[PDB]
């Protein structure tokens, strides 16, 4: 008898107890030990490596453990793979579809993503021994645009995407071996953790969910934005991550807490975030705000680091090195400019 | 330095002025790369290249000139005429070459993107430009001209300032006012739409209003002087007034970055720098 | 060594901008469109009327030696918040708007919101949109039949008349006329409201006749490229 | 009426396997992230100046 | 936690008064396009009504037109929707549908169901 308000019901009743559970554990906050750290101060980083070579707007990118190579994607058709350290573009892919919204470089760097309002997760090879690159893998399972897209081998690449739906692909056999459900809106973007053996997602609905790439289930879930998070990182530690939603306002959240640790407020901004990424150490905070700007936050003092000139657009795409050497910043300029 | 003071510093003021808008439209274009990407700021930046120009070895001969009477650099007097020449028609022309890829902009935008590329643009700046040299530097070598303030031959003057400007500003006008057809009937589209969904002049007179400043400003300054320039070989003008109009005809030369260089593009360029 | 490797990057770098330089012209030319409805509105009418033509992402096509690329979304989920601000940089967005299923739902006014939140977007203020009015002759039978009349979906076209620059048909009478160009006034209004002039809508009524639909995108894209070269020149 | 049914099902699933976890303090949990930042400050080469020698980009 | 709770509705006479509450908690409600989209049995998602983030631009679609009033409290955060003059078309459920993004007039929540921010809904029935 209204089997869907009384499990509804209880579903309150559960995220009520969530809540409680949550708070029980928050007798304080990220802020109470500010007192105990000392900030950086106001670093003002120029761009020491120019990367203007895209015809469109670059929507996204993604270092490389190198830490030498960045690819980059934008709505021209082309995705770019730039050397950061000579500026010299090292690859240039024709996309089967000019759109493309999402961009993961190999952890070995033989591989390359790619994906958009085509709903397919082109993988293409980048040390192939037939010269030009040429499609390794033609991933068609989403139903929905492809948003973000990270690698995690040779063989396994996971991909969030428009469909409410991730799904763990694999090159191999072109086939999602898992497929992690439970996202009400369009999910907007992914990270992996450094163990790699769970990644945390954020979607529209303003829920970060962390799920298991082994077990392929939901672990975690984090309800605590405002907006369509837009943009999500895992911190370099492993058991926490910074979400840039549309609300203008960042979240850090952490795994093991279950809830929010701060929220890097400002009145000056009022548009989303885009572009996420953490430092090599996690305490400044990449954020890449629709104001054509980028916001480098205190992770730890709760207060910007610093605001960088140079994008005149929107820009939609962040990168920080696995070693924090230089952050990579792709706008909606065609202009990748690399900070550090 | 009393009565010839105020002319001095007016014409210093004018000079720097000048030489103000041109390095910031150079800097503008030369370190950001979002004003020298698109090929429709190109030949607005050979016009700022020719200001440069014109800023830095035609403007300071005439200025220091004529706050006392005399003229250094006697040797290279008729050079410098040359270099006027090679700076003054070439702006014109950059001007006129402007209009032009300004009148493909608005006439046919599909075949000027299609046709008009950068290598194109290219090429019609490199016209311009040989085209001021070959009416510049080559009749100084062959001295078709006539302290050094004399009259030009009638046989080349008429045959310079025509193509100098007549000859662009006859391209400028039509092809402004084939602009100004264009962009009153696309307003007169705008106000079809616009009242029917609010069932006017206003934003019909700003192209003429930004017509009047982009090409009745470059006309009032030029051609003050250009009417002389042709009739002072065939005569009607004295030798303390015209060069008044010569220095009525380099003020283009100082709004040239305000009128060219105000969109919003080069607009946020200059906030910054 | 010091050169030997960098040198040969060197050059295919020199190969990849040559590429993106010859690539920079053609995606000058092919001017991207958005085509996009409310649902159901006509838009795979659309598609079959332009140039006689993996499912159905983007449909490309040519005249007067100017490309256009038209891309489809009939495809994509129910959400738009995201995957529409990929066309920023895209020329015209080509609204296919179904003049005639306001009565089923009322769909016009989902294609209001929808034209309201692209006019209204952060990123989707600087681009026009061609208002394709779709289903045009099913709207002659809709209105003068009284099967489905605006009073039910809009109280404003009690207090609508015929606006003097209506361009009649031959053979429609003036209610559906009325009824047609209310559609217009509709969505100019939203398009009116902004005032930015950034982007003006070009409302434009289709599949009443099976003549030539891309030569309708080809003279609204000329006249959208004019405008935007007229803003730029503050021309306009 | 049987999607919505399965979506809150799933809903309210993974609600239950959230609830059954291992909440740990926030003040724990803001020391751990504050001892790996300052375990890792002093090889960020974003967080301190890190001068043109060994920098690869200035 | 995004969450909008929408009470009030029931079973009224067609062509009395109803006034829909929609508590929003979770977020700033002085800064998003707060609006009510309602959902006929059987008939998809249909935009209703619409207020500005702080109450200029207020609108509504042609069926409730003149008749349903919008308006937003910034202080109690809460959307109230004024129903005068019931319709016999007008019965359906209700969403406290949010504009996805904050500080900006276009709001994609128009489009079908499973919506991030829509709340539960309220079954606004008529009577006959
Ligand atoms: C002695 C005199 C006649 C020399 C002539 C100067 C002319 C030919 C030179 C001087 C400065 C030059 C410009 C300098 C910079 C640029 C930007 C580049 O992206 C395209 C070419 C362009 C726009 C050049 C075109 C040619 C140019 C205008
Ligand atoms: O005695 C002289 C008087 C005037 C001039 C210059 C004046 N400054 C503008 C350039 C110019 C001149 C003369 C021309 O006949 C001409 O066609 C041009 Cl464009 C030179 C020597």
């Amino acid at each position: 008898g209204s089997e869907l308000d009384q499990l509804r019901q209880e579903a309150e009743q559960l995220k009520n107890q969530i809540r409680d559970a949550r708070k029980a554990c928050a007798d304080a906050t990220l802020s109470q030990i500010t007192n105990n750290i000392d900030p950086v101060g106001r670093i003002q980083m120029r761009t020491r490596r120019t990367l203007r070579g895209h015809l469109a707007k670059i929507y996204a990118m993604h270092w490389g453990t190198d830490s030498r190579l960045l690819v980059s994607a934008s709505q021209d058709g082309k995705l770019i793979i730039w050397d950061s350290y000579t500026t010299n573009k090292v690859h240039a892919i024709p996309l089967r579809s000019s759109w493309v919204m999402t961009c993961a470089y190999a952890p070995s760097g033989n591989y390359v993503a790619c994906g958009g309002l085509d709903n397919i997760c082109s993988i293409y090879n980048l040390k192939t021994r037939e010269g030009n690159v040429r499609v390794s893998r033609e991933l068609a399972g989403h139903t929905g645009y492809l948003s973000c897209c990270r690698f995690l081998d040779d063989n396994q690449i996971v991909t969030s995407s428009g469909d409410t739906t991730c799904a763990l692909w694999d090159i191999e056999t072109g086939q999602q071996t898992t497929t992690f459900t439970g996202h009400t809106g369009d999910v907007m973007s992914l990270s992996l953790a450094p163990d790699t053996r769970l990644f945390v997602s954020g979607a529209c609905d303003a829920s970060a969910k962390l799920w298991d790439v082994r077990e392929g289930m939901c672990r975690q879930t984090f309800t605590g934005h405002e907006s369509d998070i837009n943009a999500i990182c895992f911190f370099p530690n492993g058991n926490a991550f910074a979400t840039g939603s549309d609300d203008a306002t960042c979240r850090l959240f952490d795994l093991r807490a279950d809830q929010e640790l701060m929220t890097y407020s400002h009145d000056n901004i009022i548009c989303g975030i885009t572009s996420v990424s953490f430092s090599k150490s996690g305490r400044l905070l990449l954020a890449g705000y629709d104001d054509f700007n980028c916001n480098v936050w205190d992770a730890l003092k709760a207060d910007r680091a610093g605001v960088l000139a140079g994008h005149d657009n929107r820009v939609s795409c962040l990168g920080v090195t696995d070693d924090g050497m230089a952050v990579a910043t792709g706008s909606w300029d065609s202009f990748l400019k690399i900070w550090n | 330095f009393s009565v010839r003071i105020l002319t001095a510093c007016f014409l210093s003021l004018l000079i720097l002025s000048t030489l103000l808008g041109n390095t910031l439209v150079c800097a503008a274009v030369i370190r950001f790369r979002h004003l020298r990407s698109k090929v429709t700021n190109f030949f607005v930046i050979s016009l700022a290249v020719s200001d440069l120009l014109v800023a830095v070895l035609v403007m300071p001969w005439k200025a220091v000139a004529e706050i006392a009477g005399f003229w250094p650099f006697g040797s290279f007097c008729n050079i410098w005429v040359a270099f006027d020449i090679m700076c003054s028609t070439a702006s014109i022309l950059n001007l006129c070459v402007i209009s032009v890829d300004r009148y493909w902009a608005i006439s046919s935008p599909f075949r000027y993107e299609r046709k008009m590329t950068p290598k194109a643009a290219f090429i019609l700046i490199s016209v311009a430009w040989t085209l001021s040299v070959l009416i510049s530097f080559i009749p100084v070598q062959l001295s078709w001209h006539k302290n050094c303030d004399s009259s030009l031959s009638r046989t080349y003057a008429i045959s310079s300032s025509v193509i100098s400007f007549y000859i662009p500003v006859a391209i400028m006008i039509v092809t402004y006012t084939r602009i100004y057809r264009i962009a009153q009937k696309q307003i007169r589209r705008i106000a079809a739409l616009e009242r029917a969904a609010v069932h006017s002049f206003k934003r019909e007179t700003k192209v003429l209003k930004t017509l009047s400043v982009i090409m009745g400003v470059f006309v009032c300054c030029w051609l003050p002087f250009f009417i002389l320039n042709c009739i002072l070989p065939f005569c009607c003008i004295d030798s303390n007034t015209f060069d008044v109009f010569v220095w009525f005809g380099w003020a283009n030369s100082s709004l040239n970055p305000i009128i060219y260089a105000f969109n919003a593009d080069f607009r946020k360029a200059f906030s910054t720098l | 060594d010091q050169r030997n490797e960098e040198k040969a990057q060197r050059e295919a770098n020199k190969k990849i901008e040559k590429q993106l330089q010859k690539d920079k012209q053609v995606y000058r030319a092919t001017h991207r469109l958005l085509l996009l409805g409310a649902g159901e509105s006509g838009k795979s009418t659309i598609v079959k009327q332009m140039r006689i033509l993996t499912g159905i992402f983007e449909t490309k096509f040519q005249v007067d030696k100017v490309n256009f690329h038209m891309f489809d979304v009939g495809a994509q989920r129910d959400e738009r918040r995201k995957w529409i601000q990929c066309f920023n940089d895209v020329t015209a967005i080509i609204f296919v708007v179904a003049s005639s299923s306001y009565n089923m739902t009322n769909r016009l006014q989902e294609a209001l919101n929808l034209f309201k939140s692209i006019w209204n977007n952060r990123w989707l203020r600087t681009i026009s949109v061609i208002l394709f009015l779709n289903k045009q002759d099913l709207l002659a039978e809709k209105v003068l039949a009284g099967k489905s009349k605006i009073e039910d979906y809009f109280p404003e076209f009690a207090r609508y008349t015929t606006p003097e620059d209506a361009t009649p048909e031959p053979g429609e009478d003036p209610r559906v006329t009325r009824a047609k160009y209310f559609i217009r006034d509709e969505f100019l209004r939203i398009s009116t409201a902004s005032g930015d002039g950034r982007h003006y809508c070009y409302p434009h009524f289709t599949c009443s006749v099976d003549t030539e639909n891309i030569r309708r995108v080809f003279n609204d894209c000329r006249d959208i490229i004019q405008r935007m070269h007229l803003r730029q020149y503050e021309l306009l | 009426n049987t999607a919505s049914i399965a979506q809150a099902r799933k809903l309210v699933e993974q609600l239950k396997m959230e609830a059954n976890i291992d909440r740990i303090k926030v003040s724990k949990a803001a020391a751990d992230l504050m001892a790996y930042c300052e375990a890792h400050a002093k090889e960020d080469p974003l967080l301190t100046p890190v001068p043109a020698s060994e920098n690869p980009f200035r | 936690q995004v969450q909008l709770q929408e009470s009030g509705g029931g079973l009224v006479q067609p062509g009395g008064s109803l006034r829909l509450s929609c508590a929003a908690s979770g977020f700033t409600f002085s800064n998003y396009k707060m609006n009510w989209v309602r959902q006929a049995p059987g008939k998809g998602l249909e935009w209703v009504s619409d207020i500005s983030q702080s109450g200029a631009s207020i609108s509504y679609t042609g069926s409730v037109k003149g008749r349903f009033t919008i308006s937003r409290d910034n202080a109690k955060n809460t959307l109230y929707l004024q129903m005068n003059s019931l319709k016999p078309e007008d019965t359906a459920v209700y969403y406290c549908a949010r504009c996805p993004a904050p500080f900006t007039r276009d709001c994609f929540d128009v489009t079908s169901t499973t919506y991030a921010y829509r709340g539960q809904g309220t079954q606004v029935t008529v009577s006959s």
